């Protein structure tokens, strides 16, 4: 097996938006979880 | 149940005598009237 902790999250491309999109919302969603420090913490790509 | 067909006699010598060969004319007739698949691209992001 894997670490075996945290969670594994896959932000999925369903409509064809392309990697600039992709890579936006990746981005995004960073912004969002930043501002959760108390439940969300080591929140990070997996991915280059 | 069985239908008319089209039969299209390709002489052979001719085509030689006229300088055609005869991979150019079995490609033009079967491209032309039967569709030939060249290669895929990429649409949306998806290989078609």
């Amino acid at each position: 097996l894997g670490t075996a902790t945290g969670f594994d999250f896959e932000l999925i491309d369903q409509g064809g938006l392309g990697h600039e999109k992709l890579t936006q919302a990746r981005n995004q969603l960073f912004g969002m979880v930043a501002q959760h420090p108390d439940v969300l913490t080591g929140v990070r790509p997996n991915g280059l | 149940e069985d239908t008319p067909q089209f039969k299209i006699d390709i002489d052979q010598e001719k085509a030689q005598a006229l300088g055609v060969s005869i991979s150019d004319i079995n490609t033009t007739l079967g491209a032309a009237w039967g569709g030939s698949y060249v290669n895929d691209f990429i649409d949306r992001g998806r290989v078609k």
